């Protein structure tokens, strides 16, 4: 009925009055209709979101919000996740800053997101890794929070496939720039498929250490996550030329059609709510002002957000807490020093581009 | 199952009191507890101490260091070694018997006692 | 030049003992450049209005550090998730002194968090070595859908994989139900007998009432639980010879106070030593940028062992916890709890108190038909 | 360690009820279970009320009891009041520390 939309005008400079033009005015058909509060924040503090957050429902009588920040700080999710909890409000993360899945949200929390886990990443590697008749592999994963369940996630899949998976020895370079036990520990590494995980700086260390060991040529392919690649913007002097990672589109998606998708959703949620019962749910009075603590509103948006199609492609969520169709892609540094696109993630099954790998070269000397 | 009280009725000032409870129509080898419990006159119950059948005991924490208390089921008696006794300790004394339950419940009482301390 | 450090405390008593131990900490070494200030708020009810208040004293007094602490009103699930969340977006350390919930535990979501008493899904090693000591193989585990006790379940079935053996059952029941008597009707059947507990006290007491009905807390079992199962309302229903956990500390709050005042003076003592430093950022509201050092104070912090204390040595280890902390195991007789063992940290010692097993009897129980 | 207190004596004429209440000073009822006891002089206290409802088969049914958590009080509803009742009446509780009793009462005809 009233749903707000901000952002913080990054590539929205030329697209000013295009926030007022774009939504839902002359091409839709649903329920009474819906209007669109926009706002363009400067930037992102802790007390100016909790502050624009209150004034947009004290003063505008909002039941749902897209958010969408350029920043590269990562807490802006959880800030946010926080709002929406002791707020009582469905909040979106359509593009920027607060798209990092998180990893566990909050029991009582309605924040939805627009990413990819890590195990979607992990499939889709495995996916490659079985397309191109690639079959022993080593993985490296050092101190990054979360390595655990990327490990057992990886080995339950390796023990769970009829693909007589050969997955070698494993090492946990713990004490990183050390010169005690990582290069016994690298050197043991005995085959030609290598699965890095680790942060920004921990890959480029780790990649000028495996460049000083030797252990890299025409038969050394490394796989990295999109941790090592969150901006394509700034490659280091240490990455080597042909290096497979997956990421999520940016190369043929647009802010218009994600907000367009994220109004729909919303918009379809609240029609399935009407047309199921006839109580229309209120907004809060107020968020600081909280003398006498409410509870939770009688069936609040949740069983409507996983059975949503809007115009074709199908927008489903899942009871964890992220999407269920993601449009992940898969880019290779190509010897140019920039990333070209192979392959897309389509309903199920991966359709790469190239038939077969044709042998990028190393870092010219090799 | 009744219980008989015995005690060796008054005391000297500052000496050792040691009383005896008997059972008869049971066994002491059970799955109950034996407690003791003690009433000044005209005020109220205090609770004293209570002694499991095989090893352990337990004892209120104001007068934990001045009980011993004790058992012999080889005979089927309890009893109290009260030590360091004061001018303000007359009082009746009763032994009862608790089940093990999960509830703590006295049933059923003896006849008790009379002891008074003075010289 | 002069430090501060912030505090959010619910006692104002509690302010007397804090102001005193920083006074206490710039007693011992100081007189130069190394002038301690505390500024302290207390807790409110409300939830939202905390964070806003606890970057207004931080851009006040840009503080270094913040110690949080726990309400006596009890929820103890949210209480310094405000603190956290706002602290952390500048990376500032925040250290707890009464938190025992596991999901600050993980450094994925709280990016800068220390905590002063072992979380809640940590106490499986007493069981593991009680199981050693006792000679228990076999073992049915029994836990609720939520995050501790995933948790504890990871941990005990690492634990017990590094060994190359399993558990016989793992159940999971649903937190906050009504009716029980299927899934324990189900586990009654078995080969093992030692049952291990580990939820909340509503629901341990459902299980509790639950279990006592079917006639299989008699004799020859053993029943191992963990801390929250023991106090509370769910005593009412706890049966005989029950073993449980505590923590030697676990409410004492000046001795924690003291601890953490010890240990960050010691950490800016070892950190002000080497240049290339920068300042906190000076308000809430003036910019959206990261501390320089911030990850190099949690290092530095991590790394520092004190050397000897009121509780102890306060070693921590690579994951934002405390190492090393003494426990206490409790067996109750007659609705009545006493002390029976203590466990150091690295195997547990019994005391002279022959122990009474569910049942009745004195016995060392087995477990098998 | 906790105290328990109770009102001494109430006076009441045959033919009526009455109720009187041993109020938990600190802490509250809710963890433990509270038992009164039967007493009348010169002989061995007896149990009358155990687990706030039972009754032993060698009571009439004259009493009863309620657990209201607001007061922090237990009830002793009696009913049918004869000469055969003048006696004291007891009220105890557990805890994970201690066993205590209560004060006094001299229900009066």
């Amino acid at each position: 009925l009233n749903i707000a939309v901000m952002l913080g005008h990054s590539h929205d400079v030329t697209e000013r009055e295009l926030r007022t033009l774009w939504g839902p005015e002359q091409a839709a058909g649903l329920p009474l209709d819906v209007n669109v509060v926009a706002l363009l924040m400067n930037r992102t503090d802790p007390k100016s979101l909790i502050t624009h957050v209150c004034d947009l429902m004290s003063g505008a009588r909002i039941h749902g919000l897209v958010f969408g920040d350029d920043t590269d700080q990562e807490a802006v999710a959880q800030m946010l996740d926080f709002i929406s909890s002791h707020t009582f409000v469905p909040i979106l993360g359509i593009h920027g800053g607060a798209s990092m899945i998180m990893a566990d949200k909050d029991p009582t929390s309605t924040f939805f997101q627009f990413g990819a886990s890590i195990q979607q990443q992990a499939t889709v590697m495995l996916k490659i890794m079985q397309d191109y008749d690639w079959h022993v592999f080593s993985l490296v994963t050092t101190i990054f929070p979360g390595y655990r369940e990327f490990i057992s996630f990886v080995k339950t899949t390796v023990d769970n496939s009829f693909v007589g998976w050969d997955m070698q020895n494993v090492i946990t370079l713990d004490t990183s720039f050390e010169d005690a036990k990582t290069q016994v520990q690298l050197k043991k590494i005995h085959s030609s498929v290598i699965l890095l995980y680790c942060s920004k700086d921990e890959a480029v260390l780790i990649l000028s250490e495996a460049r000083s060991l030797g252990l890299t040529g025409y038969d050394f392919f490394w796989i990295v996550p999109s941790l090592v690649s969150g901006n394509t913007e700034l490659i280091p002097k240490e990455f080597p030329s042909g290096l497979i990672s997956v990421s999520y589109d940016d190369w043929d998606y647009s802010l218009e059609a994600r907000v367009r998708d994220g109004i729909g959703i919303l918009t379809t949620a609240a029609s399935s709510m009407l047309e199921k019962f006839s109580y229309i749910p209120e907004a809060k009075a107020s968020c600081y002002g909280q003398m006498e603590r409410p509870e939770v509103p009688m069936h609040t948006l949740h069983p409507f957000m996983v059975n949503v199609t809007w115009d074709g492609k199908d927008l489903s969520f899942t009871e964890e807490g992220y999407q269920v169709h993601p449009r992940l892609v898969v880019i290779v540094l190509n010897k140019d020093r920039e990333w070209e696109k192979v392959g897309k993630w389509e309903n199920h099954t991966l359709s790469l581009r190239h038939a077969v790998w044709p042998r990028y070269k190393s870092f010219s000397d090799c | 199952l009744q219980l008989q009280e015995s005690g060796p009725g008054l005391v000297k000032p500052s000496q050792t009191l040691s009383l005896t409870c008997t059972v008869s129509g049971g066994s002491i080898s059970s799955s109950n507890w034996w407690s003791w419990v003690r009433q000044p006159p005209g005020k109220g119950l205090e609770w004293i101490g209570e002694i499991y059948h095989s090893g352990n005991t337990n004892y209120n924490p104001s007068l934990k260091s001045r009980v011993t208390v004790s058992v012999d089921k080889s005979k089927n008696q309890f009893s109290l070694k009260l030590t360091s006794v004061t001018a303000a300790d007359t009082a009746v004394y009763y032994c009862a018997r608790d089940v093990s339950g999960g509830v703590n419940w006295f049933d059923p009482w003896g006849q008790g006692t009379l002891v008074t301390v003075s010289s | 030049k002069i430090v501060n450090i912030g505090a959010v405390l619910s006692t104002r008593k509690h302010e007397q003992m804090f102001r005193e131990a920083v006074n206490q900490a710039n007693k011992r070494h100081g007189s130069w450049k190394i002038q301690l200030n505390a500024t302290s708020v207390t807790h409110k009810p409300n939830a939202i209005q905390m964070a806003l208040s606890v970057c207004e004293d931080l851009i006040s007094s840009q503080v270094y550090a913040i110690l949080v602490s726990h309400p006596p009103t009890p929820n103890d699930h949210f209480t310094p998730t405000p603190v956290s969340y706002t602290a952390g977006f500048y990376r500032i350390p925040v250290l707890g002194l009464t938190t025992r919930m596991s999901i600050y535990s993980d450094k994925s979501i709280h990016l800068s968090f220390l905590r002063t008493v072992p979380p809640y899904s940590h106490q499986s090693s007493v069981w593991f070595e009680m199981m050693r000591v006792y000679s228990w193989n076999h073992i049915i585990l029994l836990v609720s859908d939520d995050h501790e006790g995933r948790a504890a379940q990871k941990r005990l079935e690492t634990l017990l994989e590094e060994r190359e053996s399993k558990a016989e059952k793992v159940l999971q029941f649903d937190p906050g139900t009504k009716n029980v008597t299927a899934l324990l009707m189900e586990a009654k059947e078995l080969e093992a007998r030692v049952i291990i507990l580990s939820a909340s006290e509503d629901d341990a007491a459902t299980v509790y009432r639950a279990a006592a009905m079917l006639n299989m807390t008699g004799s020859g079992y053993v029943w191992l639980v963990g801390e929250r199962e023991i106090s509370g309302n769910a005593l009412r229903y706890a049966p005989d010879g029950i073993l449980g956990l505590q923590l030697i500390n676990g409410k004492n709050e000046s001795a924690h106070i003291s601890d953490a005042v010890g240990v960050v003076a010691q950490a800016v003592h070892e950190l002000l030593e080497k240049e290339n430093i920068t300042d906190p950022p000076r308000g809430c509201v003036g910019n959206t940028n990261i501390w320089k050092t911030g990850p190099l104070f949690k290092r530095v912090l991590m790394s520092s062992k004190y050397a000897d204390g009121v509780t102890g040595r306060v070693e921590f280890n690579e994951d934002g916890d405390r190492k090393f902390a003494n426990y206490s195991i409790m067996n109750l007789q007659n609705r009545k709890l006493v002390q029976v063992g203590i466990y150091n940290g690295t195997h547990v010692i019994p005391n002279d108190r022959k122990i009474i097993w569910p049942g009745g009897e004195t016995e060392k129980p087995r477990g098998y038909q | 360690n906790f105290m328990l207190t109770q009102p001494h004596s109430v006076s009441e004429s045959p033919g009526k009820t009455v109720t009187i209440s041993c109020t938990r000073s600190s802490g509250s009822i809710a963890s433990n279970y509270v038992q009164w006891y039967q007493q009348r002089p010169g002989s061995a206290p007896t149990t009358v009320i155990y687990e706030d409802n039972q009754r032993p088969s060698g009571v009439p049914d004259r009493f009863s009891g309620s657990i209201d958590s607001s007061s922090n009080s237990a009830s002793l509803t009696i009913s049918g009041l004869k000469t055969e009742d003048e006696a004291d009446y007891y009220c105890q509780s557990y805890d994970s520390s201690t066993v205590v009793f209560g004060g006094g009462t001299k229900l009066t005809v």
